[PDB]
């Protein structure tokens, strides 16, 4: 068993009120089932999708989550993720610096 | 294109 | 450049009800091109890029048949190995298996493999001579002795030098405007205030293809480790990658340090300095 790496980021530079993507990437884990949500102020959103699975050449797997969405001042983004490894979930929160 | 040789089993 | 076609597949079993998860994918370098997913409602070889999807039904059917068949060696094997290594069957299992050829610039064969594995650690691969196998433990060993008999790497090494090559020439021709395009990286630099003595420098490489790149830091001209961080490669969602790399400095200083990009797409490293 390994545990996940997660990134939270979008896809271009975010701007407030210019439509974006919310990406939530979870690498280097085992086995490859795998609970991720993306959270908006704590509630999870319902259209995301995720990249089929592949893995690297440790073995471990890799996926990127992904939803459109549009950054705003005041609303808050995250990445919650559950694995065997994991004692309880993990969220880490969007910061549009990383 | 994928191989098509027989998979063998393990 | 040099250029790969490559296959993945997992395949996880299902104790309580059912046959496993088997997902599959086909890339041409960092490009997915098509995918297969037990999950899904089609039960067919699926595009994933545009310069595959003028393929016709005979290809479209014949990697559905193979996909399919992949899939079931997989779900045998998964048993086979509960077996070897004297599991219950209360359990989930897992099986992944890479295997591709790359070519070089002249578009000629230069390697090819095919690794397999157990619950995520190496169980049988493929040699570099295309002739042996190399085995982790006895029960790959046991597997080792039955692929010698059947003269699995015969028909593997014969794919992996003709066909794979073969077909990943059509693909780099049929795909020529993305796949023989390079992508440099989009560099910028950032600058963060984190007291009243120390900032942060993050150098980012953004929007580039393909996936390889290196990203280091300088101070006065001398490669520097300490205070630094370097996140993974990162999928942008739109078929190219991104990455940054980071340096804590003393507040003042900022002028001294370097980011040096190194990428296929850049005919000489760029050096980003904040000034
Ligand atoms: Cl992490
Ligand atoms: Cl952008
Ligand atoms: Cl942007
Ligand atoms: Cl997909
Ligand atoms: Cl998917
Ligand atoms: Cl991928
Ligand atoms: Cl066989
Ligand atoms: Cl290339
Ligand atoms: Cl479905
Ligand atoms: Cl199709
Ligand atoms: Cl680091
Ligand atoms: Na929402
Ligand atoms: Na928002
Ligand atoms: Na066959
Ligand atoms: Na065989
Ligand atoms: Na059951
Ligand atoms: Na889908
Ligand atoms: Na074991
Ligand atoms: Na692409």
């Amino acid at each position: 068993q390994r545990t996940p790496k997660i990134q939270v980021y979008s896809r271009h530079p975010a701007e407030n009120g210019k439509s974006n993507f919310l990406n939530c990437y979870v690498s280097g884990f085992h086995p490859s089932d795998i609970e991720v949500d993306l959270l908006k102020n704590g509630e999870r959103i319902e259209k995301v999708e995720h990249s089929d699975l592949s893995f690297s050449k440790d073995w471990s797997f890799y996926l990127l989550y992904y939803t459109e969405f549009t950054p705003t001042e005041k609303d808050e983004y995250a990445c919650r993720v559950n694995h065997v490894t994991l004692s309880q979930p993990k969220i880490v929160k969007w910061d549009r610096d990383m | 294109l994928l191989w098509n040789g027989p998979m063998a089993v393990s | 450049g040099s250029h790969s076609m490559r296959y993945f597949f997992t395949s996880v079993s299902r104790p309580g009800r059912g046959e496993p998860r088997f997902i599959a994918v086909g890339y041409v370098d960092d490009t997915q091109f098509v995918r297969f997913d037990s999950d899904a409602a089609s039960q067919r070889m699926e595009p994933r890029a545009p310069w595959i999807e003028q393929e016709g039904p005979e290809y479209w059917d014949g990697e559905t048949r193979k996909v399919k068949a992949h899939s079931q060696t997989h779900r045998v094997d998964l048993g086979t190995l509960r077996g070897y290594y004297n599991q219950s069957e209360a359990g989930s299992h897992t099986v992944q298996r890479m295997y591709g050829c790359d070519v070089g610039s002249d578009w000629r064969f230069l390697r090819g493999y095919h690794q397999y594995a157990y619950d995520g650690k190496d169980y049988i691969a493929l040699k570099e001579d295309l002739r042996s196998w190399t085995a982790a433990d006895m029960a790959a060993q046991t597997t080792k002795h039955k692929w010698e008999a059947a003269h699995v790497a015969e028909q593997l090494r014969a794919y992996l030098e003709g066909t794979c090559v073969e077909w990943l020439r059509r693909y780099l021709e049929n795909g020529k405007e993305t796949l023989q395009r390079t992508d440099a990286p989009k560099t910028h630099m950032t600058h963060h205030a984190v007291s009243d003595h120390e900032a942060t420098l993050r150098c980012w490489a953004l929007s580039f293809y393909p996936a390889e790149i290196t990203l280091t830091w300088q101070r006065d001209g001398e490669d520097q480790t300490q205070d630094t961080e370097l996140v993974e490669t990162r999928p942008a969602g739109d078929g190219t990658f991104q990455k940054w790399a980071a340096v804590v400095v003393p507040s003042g200083q900022e002028q001294r340090y370097t980011c040096h990009v190194q990428h296929e797409g850049l005919p000489k490293p760029l050096t980003l300095r904040w000034e």
